[PDB]
């Protein structure tokens, strides 16, 4: 078909990021691949005249036994220029959520010929016995931003007829994904999402359960100057997020050189004082709202026992969603796939309620992570992270979350 | 000879225009080689001749071969290359002895003037452009020229296509391209396989590609960058260490980076002595006396050095395992096999302490290493026997802050076993004396005083000259562990304390922290508490 021509924001040049080290495992996985889209038309060999480079590897999805290739193109994301692109505020309100997998779509449309040199990418060879196989793709590529962007017109038209017959449907299109959210029970839901798949061959969530949790203080029938210690730590800390938390009457009570075990009796002073505490603390900060215009943050904190603890906020302490994340059954003896799997259920809620991924604050080494998050990844898309030291204050407040 | 293949398209960086720099005066007798030189190559059609309708020039030397005989002709292209695109990685990793399967036989092809064989793109040629001056003639590249730039990147790719029917022809055939050797190896009889090196050579001779025949062939061993291969061993050099009378900075520098490269492959050398002989070295020639701890250590050095190391090759049918050792405070040797004390590549690693670790991260982290060269080289990660019980890492990492992990793995008790030097207790201790500390000093001055106070009455204060605050603080809790017993409480408002308590280092970069760290591994109990600063506490 005629191609549209697409341009780098100006100045910018081509990536040339190099490829990570991969598994015997997955390179054989990815030799196949290739070698098939190049009968295909999908992909050609490249001369070394081509300097660019964007790192591959492949993953299986949960339910899937076969190989999938994934490609990292955050770096060319970066510096594909912008292009009308909407994001339903209600998809965060349906009862359930279904996320569809409209990858292959992409293949069907020519890439323009002059962008193509800067989808170079490299299968590598084990021990360097051999020189790199380099690729380049002719048809728009899967992970890209521009792919969904050019697709727009043909997508709009498929979805049309079931739009029209079902505006009680929500339907939303972030990169590889498709959303399809409705309040219908789940009878009918998963046979029109059915139905919904049929409709493009031709050719679960729950978002709202996501509620924000309130911070519990601890109840005790005798308190003692540890306990208070802790306390109180906890809530001058907390006032940064709740100014109206006062800690001087029980501040009164640990005044002297008392041994930690000591019990005390709380003053009528100090009780009200706590009681006026929880109180503010039963419900979420005012004045939080969200900033389009502005980069989405989300932190986690490893809790230990299997337990994390994230915040999604654009400003520090004005945080949009808070968290707690139970490992899922499998990682019993492993944190980069609790981490890995965390990270994408995070993303995932961003995508929904703000069509939006947000940018990770990971409590890990580099080297750790980078050697392992692909093992454990199962999304076609690649959020933006940075690596961090949990400060310990941060890690003993969110740790008192409500539970069920 | 000239080959009929593709020619890569080559431009120059986008805004810039071909070289065009002076041509030095040279003697009657460096022009007369240049020109006779110039019009063999001329002849043979690698080189043709321009007119003044090329603005670009290259200068051209001359210089004798090996000792004032013969004349060879060499071409300065520093400057064109500056102009040229740049291409695609020449060489992303070289294959590790470690990482290679054993062969029946090895033959490698010297594909040598094989530059010179390959087309240059007509349009880039151009600037090729250099000059034979009288001592009072033009040309231009039509092939690869040696030293320029895209040269080897070309070249590969070449190689590349060439080769591509006879692998898949011979699937059963090795071969590995590295600048203009060509290592082929198998495991077919001796005489299936002379056949098919010949059958090659004339696959590549029917390109142009000039090869020796058997009578100028090389063969094993094979010197590779360190190690002598073998088509069934690889094999170590013994390293040589000259006895010098007299020793220099310089020197004593080279032998300290010959040694440290040996510990890789001889876990037992040591450099310590040798490497405190360069404290206060004003000049690179100074000489250095010989400290006698220095000649015991050299000494001991070349005994170990005296026998030679050999391992074996990958063998794929078989698991990988990985033993690991600590030898000192962040010094831990490996070293990976399939067949035990059968080695294919050992290692080990220093750690500089850095801002405040423990063993098990370190352990961890050299599992981390070790994961990652082996999957660059093997494709797979071993299995680790690991000096450590699944009882510490447990205890560890379920509670640490930083999300951590190591493959599976096995413990193997060889000590020296790496454990946990302490453990801050979860909550305070009953019938324990608790010390509320303190500490504080003038930022400016660096004047302060650090002290306790016990619920038991007990209490002290010491004034200190030339301190920190952060150093007052620590201090305070340095003092609060020497004056307490085998249990004790301690309550601090210090932040950088707060590090303490969640990561539990059993090493620092701070001497201080360091003093702390050995009182609290004498301690029985500890509890340590955070409290806000600057309240009623
Ligand atoms: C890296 C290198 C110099 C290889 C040639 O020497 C040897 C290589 C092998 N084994 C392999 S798998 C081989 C041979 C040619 O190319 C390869 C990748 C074994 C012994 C020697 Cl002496």
């Amino acid at each position: 078909i005629e191609t549209v021509p697409v341009k780098l924001k100006p100045g910018m040049d081509g990536p040339k990021v190099k490829q990570w080290p991969l598994t015997e495992e997955k390179i054989k996985a990815l030799v196949e691949i290739c070698t098939e889209m190049e009968k295909e038309g999908k992909i050609s060999k490249i001369g070394p005249e081509n300097p660019y480079n964007t790192p591959v590897f492949a993953i299986k999805k949960k339910d899937s036994t076969k190989w999938r290739k994934l490609v990292d193109f955050r770096e060319l994301n970066k510096r594909t220029q912008d292009f009308g692109i909407p994001h339903p505020a209600g998809l965060k309100k349906k009862k359930s959520v279904t996320v569809l997998d409209v990858g292959d779509a992409y293949f069907s449309v020519p890439l323009d010929e002059d962008f193509r040199k800067y989808t170079a990418f490299t299968i590598p060879s084990i021990n360097n016995e051999t020189p790199g196989i380099r690729y380049q793709y002719n048809v728009l590529p899967q992970g890209w931003k521009g792919s969904p962007a050019i697709f727009q017109s043909s997508m709009t038209k498929i979805l049309e007829p079931f739009r029209k017959q079902n505006p009680d449907i929500v339907i939303y299109q972030y990169m590889d994904d498709l959303y399809v959210g409705s309040d219908l029970e789940i009878g009918q839901h998963r046979t029109k999402i059915e139905e919904l798949r049929q409709h493009l061959l031709r050719w679960e969530l729950h978002p709202d359960k996501w509620t924000v949790q309130p911070i519990v203080l601890p109840e005790k029938d005798s308190w003692t100057v540890n306990d208070i210690q802790k306390l109180v730590g906890k809530l001058n800390w907390a006032s940064q997020i709740y100014p109206g938390i006062k800690v001087r009457q029980l501040c009164k009570l640990l005044r002297g050189t008392k041994a930690l075990t000591e019990v005390i009796p709380l003053t009528e002073e100090a009780e009200l004082e706590l009681a006026e505490n929880r109180e503010i603390l039963k419900e979420p900060v005012h004045g939080v709202y969200y900033d389009p215009s502005k980069d989405l943050i989300a932190e986690i904190q490893k809790q230990g026992q299997g337990q994390w603890t994230y915040q999604i906020y654009q400003e520090p302490f004005k945080n949009l969603k808070t968290g707690k994340y139970a490992r899922m059954r499998g990682a019993h003896t492993n944190d980069v796939k609790q981490l890995t799997e965390a990270v994408q259920k995070i993303t995932t809620e961003s995508i929904v309620i703000w069509g939006k991924t947000p940018k990770f604050k990971l409590p890990i080494q580099k080297e750790t992570w980078e050697t392992w998050w692909t093992e454990y990844w199962q999304a076609t898309w690649i959020p933006e992270w940075e690596f961090v030291n949990t400060p310990p204050l941060v890690k003993l407040w969110y740790q008192l979350e409500k539970e069920p | 000879p000239i080959s009929p293949i593709e020619t890569v398209p080559v431009k120059l960086k986008p805004g810039m225009d071909g070289p065009k720099v002076k041509q030095w005066p040279l003697t009657e007798e460096k022009i007369k080689a240049l020109v006779e030189i110039c019009t063999e190559m001329e002849k043979e059609g690698k080189i043709s001749k321009i007119g003044p309708e090329n603005p670009y020039n290259t200068p051209v030397f001359a210089i004798k071969k090996k000792d004032s005989t013969k004349w060879r002709k060499l071409v300065d292209f520093r400057e064109l290359n500056k102009r040229t695109q740049d291409f695609w990685e020449v060489q992303l990793g070289i294959p590790h002895p470690a990482g290679l399967k054993k062969k029946k036989s090895v033959t490698v092809l010297d594909v040598g003037d094989a530059y010179f064989s390959v087309p240059l793109d007509e349009d880039f040629r151009k600037y090729t452009a250099f000059t034979i001056p009288s001592i009072n003639i033009r040309y231009q590249y039509n092939v690869l020229p040696q030293g320029w730039k895209g040269s080897p990147a070309i070249f590969q790719s070449s190689m590349t296509k060439i080769l591509e029917p006879f692998r898949k022809q011979n699937p059963d055939i090795v071969i590995y391209q590295y600048m203009d050797d060509l290592y082929v190896g198998s495991d077919l009889e001796i005489g299936q396989h002379r056949t098919k090196i010949e059958e090659l050579r004339q696959h590549l001779l029917r390109w142009g590609l000039t090869t020796p025949d058997k009578k100028h062939q090389k063969e094993p061993p094979f010197l590779w960058m360190g190690y002598e291969l073998h088509p069934d061993k690889w094999t170590v050099q013994p390293i040589v260490l000259p006895e010098k009378d007299s020793w220099t900075v310089n020197d004593i520098q080279k032998l300290v980076g010959k040694l440290n490269w040996a510990s890789q492959i001889y876990p037992g050398i040591k450099v310590r002595q040798l490497c405190k002989l360069l404290r206060g070295t004003k000049a690179l020639t100074e000489v250095i006396p010989l400290t006698e701890e220095a000649e015991l250590e050299l000494a001991e050095n070349r005994e170990i050095l005296k026998e030679p190391v050999h391992g074996v090759y990958y063998d794929p049918s078989k698991d990988l395992i990985a033993e690991i050792q600590k030898q000192g405070q962040g010094q831990w040797t490996y070293q990976i096999y399939q067949e035990p004390f059968k080695n294919l590549k050992t290692g080990k690693y220093a750690r500089m302490r850095g801002a405040h670790t423990n063993d098990v991260k370190q352990l961890t982290e050299a599992v981390q290493k070790i994961t990652t060269e082996s999957i660059v080289i093997w494709g797979k990660t071993p299995k680790f026997k690991l000096p450590i019980q699944k009882e510490t890492w447990e205890t560890w990492w379920t509670e640490y802050w930083q999300a951590t992990w190591i493959p599976e793995w096995e413990f193997v008790n060889t000590p020296p076993l790496v454990k946990l030097w302490y453990q801050l207790e979860k909550e305070p201790i009953v019938g324990a004396e608790t010390f509320y500390v303190d500490g504080a000093a003038n930022r400016e001055t660096k004047l302060g005083k650090a002290g306790y106070v016990t619920n038991r009455g007990r209490q002290k204060v010491v004034t200190l000259t030339d301190t920190t605050n952060q150093k007052t603080e620590l201090q305070a809790i340095y003092l609060a562990l020497q004056d307490s017993g085998l249990e004790v409480n301690i309550v601090t408002d210090s932040q950088y304390a707060l590090g303490i308590i969640q990561a539990q280092p059993d090493q620092s970069e701070s001497e201080l922290v360091n003093q702390i760290i050995e009182q609290l591994i004498k301690k029985e109990k500890v509890y340590l508490a955070w409290v806000p600063a600057h309240k009623g506490i």
